[PDB]
């Protein structure tokens, strides 16, 4: 079980963070390209 | 444009 | 075997994990900040 709990720590903690800052990445190339495109304007 | 967006959100800040 | 390699990757990943998703988040939100400062002028 010592294990298995270090384990599931890992499937649960990991991946949750993994998903946000995937989100924010996306968010962050978003405004780089409006920025770039509007600011060449 | 974008800069008129932000003048939208200017202009709701306002409003509330 | 598995477990040494498994169990520590479980804190060093994580960890590797933590710190980008911090940067970016401090370094896109302070281009925010000069996206809209530029764009506005």
């Amino acid at each position: 079980e010592k294990f298995k709990f270090v384990l599931d720590y890992k499937i649960k903690e990991l991946k949750k963070q993994i998903e946000p800052r995937e989100n924010e990445i996306k968010v962050m190339k978003e405004q780089i390209q409006e920025m770039e495109a509007e600011l060449e304007r | 444009t974008y800069t008129e967006q932000a003048s939208k959100r200017h202009h709701c800040m306002r409003l509330t």
